[PDB]
């Protein structure tokens, strides 16, 4: 019981870790993507104007 | 913001469009009026009778 629960807990917490780093990393990368799209669509809107 | 600039292109181009169609309607109607003033009621009367 301790063995199977141990390994399953290990793989599961591994997925939780990957999910967390993917989480915050998605947050920051989406934020820089937000600034990028913002400045790009801004200059684009200007010159197109 | 893109919707806003789109409203600008929309209002401007629509205004210029209506102005164009209006002025052309003016030259057309003035043309036909010049015709009826020229050939006269009796000429279209001749075409009709």
């Amino acid at each position: 019981a301790v063995e199977s629960t141990g390994n399953a807990k290990a793989e599961a917490e591994s997925r939780a870790e990957a999910a967390r780093i993917e989480g915050e990393g998605s947050v920051l990368q989406a934020k820089l993507k937000a600034q990028a799209l913002a400045i790009e669509t801004e200059a684009e809107l200007e010159r197109v104007k | 913001k893109v919707r806003e600039m789109e409203l600008i292109y929309a209002r401007a181009q629509l205004e210029l469009e209506v102005s164009k169609a209006q002025q052309l309607a003016n030259v057309e109607a003035k043309k036909f009026k010049e015709m009826t003033e020229a050939l006269g009621p009796g000429t279209i009367r001749d075409l009709a009778v």
